[PDB]
DNA sequence: CAGGTCAAAGGTCAG
DNA sequence: CTGACCTTTGACCTG
């Protein structure tokens, strides 16, 4: 298909469809399941408005998670393990 | 409710009523011959929010309650 | 009431 | 830890 399918919508990158909500990168839809998942916490370093986009989105960590929730990302879509 | 896991069902699937869920399973474990391990005791409880985290203890529960491998059509 | 589809859940593991 | 790549689930649909 085209080249173009969707885009992240945390930091920009391309994106194959909504994952936790929200159209989302491989990077920005791991990073969120871990983040839940292990109930980790972050602090930043700056004044919480970190820009993210592609080439700094792991710099901040904390601004980071806070834009996955605040584009729309869904804590409660995030499921149990499985194992199946 | 859906035999095996309680959730709603859409209707008589294999010879239950059952959920979408544990129908398309089951479809899927026959067409395919899957064969599942259970990592407990063979004792899982299925329900609508634990279903998917044995799929040996889903697949056990689908005969159990009477889905039936002979409703499944050959390729 | 069957069986197919595909978006979005699950998952691993090189780097 | 990250993120590229793989597998399964189940809502929705047709025949
Ligand atoms: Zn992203
Ligand atoms: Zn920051
Ligand atoms: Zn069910
Ligand atoms: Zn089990």
């Amino acid at each position: 298909g085209s080249f173009t399918k969707h885009i992240c919508a945390i930091c920009g990158d391309r994106s194959s469809g909504k994952h936790y909500g929200v159209y989302s990168c491989e990077g920005c839809k791991g990073f969120f399941k871990r983040t839940v998942r292990k109930d980790l916490t972050y602090t930043c370093r700056d004044n919480k408005d970190c820009l993210i986009d592609k080439r700094q989105r792991n710099r901040c960590q904390y601004c980071r998670y806070q834009k996955c929730l605040a584009m729309g990302m869904k804590r409660e879509a995030v499921q149990e393990e499985r194992q199946r | 409710p859906c035999f095996v896991c309680q959730d709603k069902s859409s209707g008589y699937h294999y010879g239950v009523s059952a959920c979408e869920g544990c129908k398309g399973f089951f479809r899927r474990s026959i067409q395919k011959n899957m064969v599942y391990t259970c990592h407990r005791d063979k004792n899982c409880i299925i329900n609508k929010v634990t279903r998917n985290r044995c799929q040996y203890c889903r697949l056990q529960k689908c005969f159990e309650v009477g889905m039936s491998k002979e409703s499944v059509r050959n390729d």
